[PDB]
């Protein structure tokens, strides 16, 4: 063999971290993704006004 | 106190001494209209500003919405004909909306910086067109 290391051990550490990220959004997403309670419009927004 | 210290209904006169409310509430809903489309045609959210409003009415004064509803006030009270339940409405109203005003004013300094300063030192009067 004539083949030393290549590319890196500091991407493979990149991109573990890219994995690692996308991999908790996606146990947080899948967990508390719905969480509705009340939609009431604004039609009396004081602020304007009063 | 203008229904109480206002006359008798309909001993009012009328003829031509009735188009004067008419004129002003035109204006005040004129004002009123272009104060809140210049308010809200600029801001993304329902009130964050992103540059200064310097046109229509506020090239007259420096808070029309707030002297539209103050000039509405005075509508109702001048179309029952009492002048002092007029002043102390005016009072009330200037008292509040001036507090009011310092607030935001104080708020919109600090946000915009130089802009709103400059925009304050073209038009002083806060309510009433050089008288407030």
């Amino acid at each position: 063999p004539m083949e030393t290391q290549i590319i890196s051990d500091d991407t493979w550490k990149l991109v573990d971290e890219i994995w690692d990220k996308k991999v908790e959004e996606i146990k947080a997403e899948a967990v508390i993704q719905i969480e509705e309670e009340k939609k009431k419009p604004q039609i009396l927004m004081a602020t304007h006004f009063f | 106190l203008a229904a109480f210290e206002g006359p008798e209904l309909h001993r009012l006169p009328g003829g031509w001494a009735n188009v004067g409310i008419w004129i002003l509430i035109v204006i005040t809903m004129l004002m009123h209209y272009d104060s809140t489309l210049y308010l809200a045609r600029y801001s993304e959210k329902v009130v964050v500003p992103t540059a200064v409003v310097q046109f229509g009415p506020y090239r007259w004064v420096r808070h029309p919405i707030y002297a539209s509803t103050m000039l509405l006030f005075a509508a109702y009270c001048t179309a029952l004909r009492a002048p002092l339940s007029l002043l102390f409405l005016l009072a009330v109203c200037l008292v509040y909306y001036n507090k009011k005003a310092k607030m935001e004013e104080e708020l919109m300094v600090e946000s915009f910086g130089q802009s709103y300063s400059d925009y304050a030192d073209k038009v002083r009067h806060k309510f009433i067109p050089f008288v407030y």
